[PDB]
DNA sequence: AAAAAAAAAAAAAAAAAAAAAAATTTTTTTTTTTTTTTTTTTTT
């Protein structure tokens, strides 16, 4: 007779008071009018803030944060009818809360038994997201022994047949044909996470495991991504997991086996319905959140910027030293290397890729090489890089065999279609990756970077599926010298032993020599000593790490011209390099290193944000590259 | 019992029916009135006569020991005793005997015992769940080769390296089904290791309405940790041998990879199936584990990280003894005449060695953008195969806590960091860890290190240079830890010093590699008439023939409290130091100078300051750094 | 290694009361049940019952339901409620019992054999009106006057049956007692590996090995007594079973106790299933006695005192006593070794006027003697006063009508009205009545039935 | 499926009684080739059939 | 002559083809036993 869940529904009463009768500071009901536009197609559920739950009432937050699982299907009707009491929705439409700003957190360590079925929010680096599904929730049998439908049974993360034919006297639990039309699903996606590099014990492992987004919740996470999750901790049914026996459940019925048909062996096991019970904790994710969010949300970022961060980056833009000023908040630690300074700001900055009426994919990323002489901050630099930005992907050498370099595939567990596993290539997708040892990469590698740099694009094609992956990524490159010391009496293509086209396609190149001059020598030993004596002071970042990094993603969208003025400088500058190269430099001048100026020219106009590249920039960038290009040393 | 549950007890195993024979549990001698009165009396009246106020830490020695550890148990409020089985074997020996032979039962015995004496005492106190018992230290099984199957079933006591433990496994215990005609509830509990589903419902006694609902039901935690053991009675011919241990509920996670531990637990055998659908089974049995106690204390190596987070680990008397050795005059030849006894006169070396020993100070660095910063050193032994650099790294080894070995090509970059395996018990294709990232958080003692081919020589620049490790491949896409020290050992060319070759061809290692290293000692040969004489009779009394406990204490006890900071005498010091250290490296011949080598400079200084409990690195700790990296590298000649 | 299958082994149990209990409580109800009065002498009445009728090579007892209550209170509620099982429980408990009280017993009787324990009540019987639906798998008694029982049919309790192809068998079955069939397993359980199986219904009732005890199926009656006025007799089948098989006979009127039960042959007027009372006990409406009688010739007047004795309410007449004495005892046969037969009976005629107690006194002699019998000249109502053998039509076998002469063989035929009856029967008494067997030789057989009665004959 | 004779004793024959007798089977040579499309015949962009 | 790079070999893991393995009572027919009816042959 219909046993209600009293404390369930008490739940359900009180939070649609929370949801009817909770008002912002401004006084109106936020729950109602974010309520109304769940009435829009694509859209079914609500976001509902924790702390909200907590002011209004902390017994119920309490109560959802200790019985979230249970509670859960009856906040969603109670939504339900929060919705469907004001306005006309399909009947149909299913609906889901998602809570946030969860005061508490733990750790993919701390996600042990005793949170299953209660809510929880870890943070994670999402490794791998598999393709958008539909996934059966209520489903609707037909038994094939009566034909009699069986409606609205449950599935608890598995394809759950009816336990018993609704009808009394016919005892089919096995010949169950299902009835789509009828049935319900939930859009679904499976996401694989990891432990974030901070809560790492000692000697361990990343832990991974996997987080179930269900409907609405379900595109937001991406591969790469350094993402909050909220929800509960789950366990999804696993068999054959173990080759050692285990629990296992069986009915308490006491039959015995007649003469003959004896309850023994196959025929016992499947009379009596025994059936291991092996879980695996799945987290099932309610919402998810970037863990540093950018913003608190170039038109539509501008409108995204909230009204102290628009002001800052406005007048972070008409200042005027900003050149030196970002090189100093980039680089803190470091002394000199003032080019090295500039060549990985513009860098990060980046050109404009464009693109010819034939098709040809003209470059518009700007790659870097550092080379030079033992300890002399290359390495640190890249990690600088690194650390700094958002899609900045490390890699060191040898230490990345080809397939997780660029691209791998596994088959979907569930479905039949592949995932292709994202490498670093992609992760530094419109970003940047620092190969650290870059002389030190296998020829099978390199030339597969070396691809990547000329198209912006791998296409893999491999154990069942084939694509196009796209990866228009910026490389900064360390490379050891040959004899491990640079050698200023020969040329840098012989210095160094990149293949001569992947030479052509760096864009800078900056050379590093150690030199042992006591006035440096001083500043340097004053430098580093002076940062481990005051660690946390003794930092004059100008702008700080957050005001820099919006400032970059607020400006890469913006894409300058060359104005005619501008070209006619490009031009004749070019032919005085021309005319310097025409004595000899330690890399020879072409063509290339004319579109080189052009990126770089455009990255400084990017830097400015602006919608022209002038002689400002033109004559800086020049001025970049003759610096970089050195006179060969012959005594 | 004052209303606080009996806890489940996954690790006991699945309950038996406790069938009672006349003559006790069939088959089993305990009489369980018997062991419960005679583990209260061990409980009150047990004053371990032989114990050091060392071992026993803030527990009044003449009281009853295990009632102030039922003391503790109270402010505190973990529900566990950690009771030792050579206590319990010293009081009485048939109860021993019962708590070896059949744990199954005598564990909650025990646990009844326990909670009877702790509210006779205490009724007043609030427990999260009734007490545990744990028992450990158990006669050392030396060989688990040699565990016959007539110890199935057993308390076992094993010493091994932890180098694999699974994620978490669920474990059912209350099965909750729900009628889906009525929606009425039930609970059953793990009855026998089986769920005995109830089969119809209780309120409108429909047959087979009743589903079992997963995430409903309470579940426990369980861990597959994969030890290898390292007895100390090896056979002839024998390989070493890994093993299976499961850990349950607060067990979990408590001992990761690379931890060296002695493990307490009751010794399992259970069938395989022969396929993993069917149910046949073969009659062949594997074993492993159920793991009670661990127990990561061991007198022949330093305290591990956890042992230095925990704060009550010394008396009142023993930390003011350190502190007055620190107020010693030579307190750093003491401890370096400390290390290795067995090892003449490398008093440089030995220093080197103890300073690697104590590191330096772990500087957060999040905030500056500078990145993760080596705090610790790497050492390079360099020498023709006569010298005992391969005695040195064998003793750093045996005497380091998350020590890991390696030498020459016996070795590869693959395996030094990480591979894909299908382990054996799951079939699944989990990863496995090398040695670099085993000895996580101790010290890597490579061997023959000129004999290191370019590929898994190239992996050590990572390693040395940025604490992190990166492994990418088909198999995961990450970024590990490595914040391990280096102690190599290498040779000359053609394994010999000759004399017309100067040091760097001599050596002849990659540049860069020299410049990550933080100390280069050359064990030339000294043709000293008197020092031959010396080192002769200083063997042959090797055959003829500080404490290891305060070298211990002291370490751990800097490594716990003292993080120096860097005095302005100290950083004026090492500003001029590195100048000079330039200056003179203008002949290149030797091994030239490095902003690398300043920094090496700034952790010998915090070495040298942890060593005196300094607190504050000053510049007598900047002369020593200064004087031990010219003698090591011999710059003088 | 593989080429062997070896028994399970189990062992003995260590360690609303479980059937293993009430069978244990059976087991003590034998065993310990005391009768003899201490001031009488005590006795365990069913262990010597056992033990004599074991001994005696018998395999059945009659064990009281007001002894079972009087020792149990509760194993008489269940039995009364739930007959069946709790009856399988009592045999076995007799069985058990029985080992034990002849464990030691000679070679040639090895095995065991199975215990019927018969129960038998006091308690007054319902009626066959009143055997409604809910009275139904409970142990109900009931009068009757049973008509028609069939022949002794030999019916499986346990059985074995092989395989057809891998020549297996599933050795000793156990057969649901009652009228209840059993289904042939369907699947050769014998699994080989490697090799292909078994067809799909491989089992033959191997005939040799089997287990089979008798079976009668019996017609029981309404008393005609107890049938109201305007009403048609109510009927019952009954299954009488291994011992229950010609304890009785058509005609006898029966007391018996059983199941009220149903057929079950398989699931094959809905919903009515044909019913019967598998019964279980059944009743049919020394040297003291020795040594008395031996007094009783020891007598001076034992003549006297036997003549009064035969006619105290007949007046007068003392001369007919003495005759009709002497008639009652007869005298006593002999066969020569000439082969022939000399008769013993002694046959008196009364010729008298219509007034004296000729038909009383023959009504006494038919009381007053083991086997009496009454009859006319011209047989009894619907009963012939000689026997006659018909061929049947269907089964041709020789049905016997007995009449009077060969119904009471070695006793007593009271013919009143001997000058009236029929030419047929005249004839046949003619030599029924000095050879004292009568031959009919009918188209099928010759036979010589035996009517050894003597005629106490009345006429006018 | 079920053997044709009407007269294989009192019972009947069993449920899929024939088991092929091999050496009483007549048989040939067969092969499996596997044809790909003409190299001059495959269009440009395409593959092989 | 020894080091670095490349090629081949060995061994583990995965995807599809095709031969094996497993499950598997109920309804209709019809012979035989029994009774019943009409007739002829025989007896009173
Ligand atoms: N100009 C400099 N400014 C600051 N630090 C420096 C400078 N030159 C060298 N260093 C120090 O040298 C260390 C190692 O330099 P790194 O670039 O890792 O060497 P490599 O280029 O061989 O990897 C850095 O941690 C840094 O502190
Ligand atoms: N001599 C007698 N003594 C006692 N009762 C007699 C006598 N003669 C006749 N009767 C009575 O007369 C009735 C008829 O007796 P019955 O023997 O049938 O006479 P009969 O033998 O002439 O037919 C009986 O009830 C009986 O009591
Ligand atoms: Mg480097
Ligand atoms: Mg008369
Ligand atoms: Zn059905
Ligand atoms: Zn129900
Ligand atoms: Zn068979």
């Amino acid at each position: 007779l219909e046993v209600r869940d009293e404390v369930a529904e008490k739940c359900q009463k009180l939070f649609l008071d929370f949801l009817e009768e909770f008002q912002s500071s401004d006084g109106e009901i936020k729950y109602l009018q974010l309520a109304e536009e769940l009435i829009r197609p694509e859209r079914n559920t609500l976001v509902v803030s924790f702390v909200d739950l907590e002011q209004f009432n902390q017994q119920l937050s309490t109560t959802i944060q200790e019985e979230f699982y249970r509670v859960y299907p009856y906040l969603c009707r109670a939504l339900k009818t929060f919705v469907k009491d004001r306005k006309e929705i399909p009947l149909a439409k299913d609906f889901y809360v998602a809570f946030q700003d969860l005061p508490t957190r733990h750790k993919i360590r701390e996600l042990t038994s005793s949170r299953i079925g209660l809510l929880t929010r870890i943070s994670g680096q999402v490794v791998r997201t598999h393709p958008v599904h539909p996934e059966l929730v209520s489903g609707t049998f037909l038994c094939l022994d009566c034909q009699t439908v069986i409606r609205d049974v449950e599935q608890q993360f598995k394809y759950t047949q009816p336990n018993i034919c609704r009808n009394p006297v016919c005892a089919n639990r096995r010949r169950f044909l299902l009835d789509t039309n009828k049935s319900r699903f939930v859009d679904f996606q499976k996401v694989r996470i990891q432990e974030t590099q901070a809560e790492l014990p000692r000697g361990s492992i990343p832990r991974s495991l996997e987080v179930i987004l269900r409907a609405e919740a379900v595109e937001s996470a991406q591969a790469g991504d350094k993402c909050d999750f909220t929800g509960t901790l789950i366990v999804v049914p696993d068999v054959s997991k173990l080759s050692t026996p285990g629990a296992r459940a069986e009915t308490n019925s006491r039959v015995s086996g007649v003469d003959g048909y004896e309850t023994e062996g196959i025929r016992g096991l499947r009379a009596l319905g025994v059936r291991d019970l092996s879980y695996r904790l799945v987290f099932l994710a309610c919402c998810v959140a970037p863990t540093n969010p950018r913003f608190g949300g170039a038109e539509s970022i501008k409108n995204q910027m909230t009204v102290k961060e628009w002001e800052k980056v406005f007048e972070m833009s008409q200042d005027k030293n900003l050149y030196h000023n970002l090189c100093t908040s980039l680089f803190p630690t470091i002394h000199g290397n003032d080019e090295v300074k500039r060549g990985v700001l513009l860098m990060l900055f980046g050109g404009v890729p464009k693109t010819t009426g034939e098709g040809t994919s003209l470059r518009g990323d700007i790659n870097v090489c550092i080379v030079g002489d033992p300890s002399t901050a290359k390495s640190q630099f890249l990690k600088h890089v690194e650390e700094f930005s958002p899609r900045a992907v490390y890699t060191s050498g040898k230490a990345s065999s080809a397939a997780g370099l660029t691209a791998a595939v596994v088959r979907d567990e569930e479905s039949h279609e592949f995932v292709i596993e994202a490498g670093a290539l992609m992760l530094a997708d419109n970003g940047v990756c620092c190969i650290d040892e870059f002389d030190k990469m296998d020829v099978r590698d390199q030339v597969a970077i070396h691809e990547a740099m000329e198209q912006q694009t791998i296409s893999i094609t491999k154990a069942g599926v084939k694509a196009t992956l796209n990866a228009r990524t910026s490389i900064l490159a360390a490379a050891n010298p040959i004899s491990g010391h640079y050698d200023r009496s020969k040329s840098l293509k012989q210095n160094i032993n990149l293949s001569a086209p992947i030479m052509s396609r760096f864009d800078l190149f900056f050379i590093l020599v150690d030199e042992c001059n006591e006035v440096t020598d001083y500043a340097i030993a004053r430098r580093i000593v002076d940062l481990h004596s005051r660690i946390e002071e003794s930092i004059d970042r100008v702008y700080s790490l957050d005001d820099i990094r919006r400032y970059l993603l607020f400006a890469r969208q913006f894409k300058p011209k060359i104005s005619k003025e501008s070209e006619d400088f490009i031009v004749e500058q070019y032919k005085h390099l021309r005319q310097r190269d025409g004595t000899k430099s330690s890399w020879r001048i072409t063509v290339r290193q004319l579109e080189s100026m052009i990126r770089l020219s455009e990255a400084m106009a990017r830097m400015h944000c602006c919608d022209e590249v002038q002689p400002k920039h033109v004559k800086e960038a020049f001025r970049l590259l003759n610096k970089s290009i050195i006179r060969v040393e012959t005594p | 019992v004052r209303g606080t549950p009996v806890r489940q007890r996954p690790d006991l195993g699945s309950a038996q029916k406790g069938l009672q024979v006349d003559l006790v549990i069939w088959g089993t001698d305990v009489n369980v009135a018997a062991c419960k009165e005679n583990f209260q009396r061990f409980l009150q009246r047990f004053i371990d006569p032989l114990a050091k106020e060392e071992e026993n830490v803030g527990i009044d020695i003449t009281e009853p020991l295990y009632m102030q550890r039922l003391g503790e148990i109270n402010v505190i409020g973990e529900p566990f005793l950690n009771v030792n089985c050579e206590h319990i074997k010293s009081f009485d020996k048939n109860l021993y005997r019962q708590l070896i032979s059949y744990p199954q039962e005598v564990i909650p015995t025990f646990d009844m015992a326990v909670n009877e004496i702790f509210f006779d005492r205490y009724p007043d106190s609030i427990l999260e769940h009734q007490i545990q018992v744990r028992p450990f230290n158990a006669l050392k099984t030396k060989n688990m080769r040699n565990l016959n199957p007539e110890d199935i079933d057993q308390l076992i006591t094993i010493s091994g390296m932890v180098i694999r433990t699974s994620q978490l496994i669920p474990e059912m215990q209350e099965a909750f089904f729900q009628c889906q005609v009525c929606a009425h509830t039930t609970r059953v509990e793990m009855d026998r290791g089986r769920i005995a589903e109830p089969s119809v419902c209780g309120r409108c006694h429909t047959t087979h309405s009743m589903a079992l609902i997963h995430n409903r039901s309470l579940f426990s935690d369980k861990q597959m940790i994969k030890l290898q053991e390292s007895p100390e009675d090896m056979p002839a011919g024998q390989t070493p041998h890994t093993v299976i241990l499961f850990a349950h509920n607060d067990l979990v996670d408590k001992v990761q990879p690379g931890d060296r531990v002695n493990v307490t637990g009751i010794y399992r055998a259970v069938p395989i199936r022969v396929n993993p659908r069917v149910s046949n089974v073969k009659s062949v049995y594997k074993t492993h584990i159920d793991v009670i106690h661990y127990r990561k204390t061991d007198a022949k190596r330093l305290h591990g990280l956890d042992e230095e987070a925990e704060q009550k680990l010394f008396s009142e008397k023993r930390v003011e003894l350190l502190k007055e050795l620190s107020r010693k005059p030579d307190i750093y030849e003491r401890l370096a005449s400390a290390l290795a006894p067995s090892i003449y006169e490398h008093e440089d070396i030995k220093k080197g060695i103890l300073l690697q020993l104590f590191g330096g100070t772990r500087k957060d660095f999040s905030h500056t953008g500078r990145g993760k910063f080596r705090a610790e050193i790497n050492i390079l032994l360099c020498g023709d195969p006569g010298t005992s650099k391969s005695q040195l790294l064998q003793y750093v080894y045996n005497l380091v806590p998350r020590g890991q070995y390696t030498s020459g090509k016996g070795s590869s970059a693959v395996g030094l960091t990480a591979y894909v395996m299908k382990d054996p018990e799951t079939r699944q294709l989990v990863l496995q860890t090398g040695a670099l990232v085993l000895s996580d958080n101790g010290i890597c003692c490579i061997d023959e290190f000129d004999k290191m081919n370019e590929s898994t020589r190239s992996v050590l620049h990572e390693v040395m240079e940025q604490q992190t490790l990166s492994i990418a491949k088909a198999g995961i896409i990450c970024q590990l830890n490595a914040r391990t020290s280096v102690l190599a050992a290498a040779n000359p060319i053609e394994s010999q010093w000759n004399p017309k070759k100067t040091t760097i061809e001599n050596i002849q290692l990659p540049h860069t590699l020299l410049s990550r290293f933080d100390l280069i000692f050359l064990m030339l040969d000294p043709q000293d008439e008197a020092y031959d004489r010396r080192l002769a009779h200083h063997l042959v009394a090797l055959y003829y023939q500080l404490d290891m406990a305060v070298l211990k204490d002291y370490i751990a006890y800097a490594h716990s409290t003292i993080m120096p900071r860097l005095s302005e005498e100290a950083s004026q010091a090492l500003i001029e130091a590195y100048v000079d250290m330039r200056k003179i490296g203008s002949s290149r011949g030797m091994v030239s100078a490095y902003p690398r080598q300043l920094e090496s400079l700034i952790r010998l200084a915090e070495a040298h300051a942890k060593v005196r409990l300094s607190n504050k690195v000053e510049a007598i700790d900047v002369e020593e750094a200064k004087r031990l990296h010219r003698e090591a590298l011999k710059q003088s000649a | 290694s593989g080429f062997d299958d070896p028994g399970i082994f189990y062992s003995d149990s260590f360690g609303q009361a479980r059937k293993s209990q009430l069978q244990r409580r059976f087991k003590e109800f034998l065993r310990q049940y005391r009768v003899g009065t201490d001031r009488t002498g005590f006795t365990f009445k069913y262990r010597d019952e056992l033990k004599r009728h074991y001994n005696l090579g018998e395999y059945w007892i009659e064990v009281e339901m007001e002894d079972l209550a009087s020792f149990d209170e509760d194993l008489a509620d269940y039995l009364y409620k739930q007959p069946a099982e709790h009856l399988q429980l009592l045999e076995e408990a007799a069985k058990e019992v029985a080992d034990e009280v002849t464990r030691p017993r000679p070679s040639g009787e090895e095995v065991l054999q199975d215990i019927q324990v018969m129960l038998k009540s006091d308690a007054s019987p319902s009626s066959i009106r009143s055997l409604k639906s809910d009275m139904m798998s409970h142990l109900v008694k009931i009068p009757g006057i049973i008509i028609a029982a069939s022949a002794v049919r030999a019916k499986a309790t346990r059985i074995s049956i092989q395989c057809r192809s891998c020549r297996n068998t599933l050795t000793n079955i156990a057969m649901r007692p009652g009228l209840e069939g059993y289904a042939l397993p369907r699947k050769c359980n014998t699994d080989q590996a490697g090799r292909p199986k078994c067809p799909l219904d491989p089992y033959f009732i191997m005939p040799d090995k089997c287990k089979c005890v008798d079976f009668q199926t019996l017609k029981l009656q309404e008393l005609p007594d107890a049938v109201p006025h305007g009403e048609m007799p109510r009927h019952m089948q009954l299954y009488c079973d291994r011992y229950l098989c010609d304890k009785v006979v058509p005609g006898n009127r029966v007391t018996i106790m059983g199941i009220y039960s149903i057929k079950k042959f398989g699931l094959t007027g809905v919903g009515i299933r044909s019913s019967y009372i598998r019964v279980l006990g059944i009743q049919v409406d020394s040297p003291q006695e020795e040594e008395e009688f031996r007094r009783l010739a020891a007598l001076p007047n034992v003549y006297e005192v036997i003549s009064k004795s035969i006619a105290p309410s007949i007046f007068g007449g003392t001369d007919m006593k003495k005759a009709i004495a002497c008639l009652l005892f007869g005298g006593s046969r002999k066969r020569l070794p000439d082969g022939l037969t000399r008769r013993g009976d002694i046959n008196l005629l009364m010729l008298g006027d219509p007034g004296t107690a000729k038909s009383q006194l023959l009504k006494f002699v038919e009381k007053c003697s083991p086997i009496g019998v009454y009859t006319s000249g011209k047989g009894s109502s619907a009963a012939g006063l000689t026997a006659s053998v018909m061929r049947d039509p269907s089964s041709r076998n020789f049905i016997m009508e007995g009449g009077a002469m060969v119904l009471a063989d070695g006793g007593v035929v009271c013919i009143d009205e001997f000058d009236k009856m029929r030419e047929d029967d005249r004839v046949a008494i003619h030599e029924a009545m000095e050879q004292q067997t009568i031959s009919i030789a009918k188209a099928g057989i010759t036979t010589t039935l035996n009517s050894r009665c003597s005629v106490l004959a009345a006429a006018n």
